[PDB]
């Protein structure tokens, strides 16, 4: 009965704003660390941005680096992806995938995130996000 | 595994946790220690699955260290195959026969790729162990990170005396202590590897698999001589 579930997909003009929220149903998504990838078309699954099960440790992709910010909260049990300073290059769909890090390996979710999301155990369906002038 | 030292990235790199898998989106429970003697496959102890020999229950995890990153692409492995030595049997204190094996891919299929954190044990030759008062080094999550820690095979002979373990302790078995009594291998080690040099070449020895006590006196830690499983082993894997 574990389901992700995206929101905040919609269509914005170049320059402009956008936040997307994760949020799930069936499990405690304060276990885990989630991570936003997204797909555009024709590319591959890329990792935009992953956070750690308690929030402490973060990553981005170069693309997105200072223009991102991802959050979380482990009392409503959802995780947020702040979108600024939007470009026609971000226009994909968006997923939000879950995976439990097991004890014993290092703080960071740099490699959870540079590896196109391969293994992430939970998958959301996905929510379309586009940056165009016909905003 | 009682006393020493916090491995590194490169210590004991054929490490493998074995997690059992909970109802829901919970995360698993640790299990048992475990060693990877093939890019596709893990030597265990049969006792840690008895219980439930369904593959569908475990998830294994390797390359664990804390200078070592997690990636799920390459060190999260489901379980597509596991055996469990047919002739296991439960004893008044000792496992016979506590071996496993279980086949290991990634979500994409793949076997363990080697790496800094990941690599295989070499197999011991037929009936052939180090010298009785050798090194042998031990690891495991068992009694927050991984640890390792070192201890030296003892005779059976010395192991068989009353006072010791006395019949409850044949060949298809291997003891090992520390003369001081202070480390050993305790509950939650259960499966992990024994560590011997044979040829200078570093040897999975031993399987974790029992003991009175944890460093306990004249108790030391009871282990399954993989050098007499070799062709039941080579059976399932090649």
């Amino acid at each position: 009965q574990v389901q992700l579930q995206e929101s905040g997909g919609g269509l914005v003009q170049p320059g402009g704003s956008l936040r997307l929220s994760c949020a799930a149903s069936g499990f405690t998504l304060g276990y885990y660390a989630i991570g936003w990838f997204r797909r555009a078309p024709g590319k591959e699954r890329e990792g935009v941005s992953c956070i750690s099960s308690s929030g402490g440790s973060t990553n981005y992709a170069d693309s997105v680096k200072g223009r991102f910010t991802i959050s979380r909260d482990n009392a409503k049990n959802t995780v947020d992806l702040q979108m600024n300073s939007l470009k026609p290059e971000d226009t994909a769909i968006y997923y939000c995938a879950a995976e439990w890090v097991p004890p014993g390996y290092g703080a960071t979710v740099q490699a959870l995130c540079n590896n196109a999301g391969y293994g992430m155990e939970y998958w959301g369906k996905g929510t379309q996000v586009t940056v165009s002038s016909a905003a | 595994i009682v006393g020493g030292e916090f491995t590194e990235v490169e210590n004991q790199p054929w490490f493998a946790a074995i997690y059992q898998k909970n109802k829901g989106g919970s995360p698993p429970s640790f299990k048992c220690g475990g060693s990877l003697i093939s890019p596709c496959w893990v030597a265990s102890a049969a006792h840690c699955f008895i219980q439930l020999p369904k593959k569908e229950n475990y998830v294994v995890y390797l390359g664990q260290s804390k200078e070592s990153s997690y990636n799920p692409g390459e060190m999260k492995f489901e379980v597509e195959q596991l055996i469990l030595h047919e002739y296991y049997r439960e004893d008044s204190l000792a496992y016979h026969n506590d071996i496993a094996l279980l086949k290991i891919r990634t979500s994409t299929g793949q076997c363990a790729q080697p790496s800094r954190s990941i690599q295989t044990i070499a197999l011991p030759p037929r009936f052939t162990d180090a010298p009785f008062g050798s090194d042998c080094e031990i690891t495991g999550f068992g009694k927050k990170n991984l640890k390792m820690s070192v201890v030296k095979l003892v005779s059976h002979e010395q192991c068989m005396q009353p006072h010791y373990y006395g019949s409850e302790i044949n060949y298809k078995m291997l003891c090992a202590a520390d003369p001081e009594w202070k480390t050993d291998s305790c509950k939650g080690d259960s499966g992990g590897p024994l560590i011997c040099n044979i040829e200078g070449r570093p040897t999975l020895s031993g399987i974790v698999s029992w003991g009175r006590g944890c460093a306990e006196k004249n108790k030391p830690g009871v282990y399954t001589r993989v050098s007499h499983f070799l062709d039941w082993i080579q059976s399932h894997i090649g």
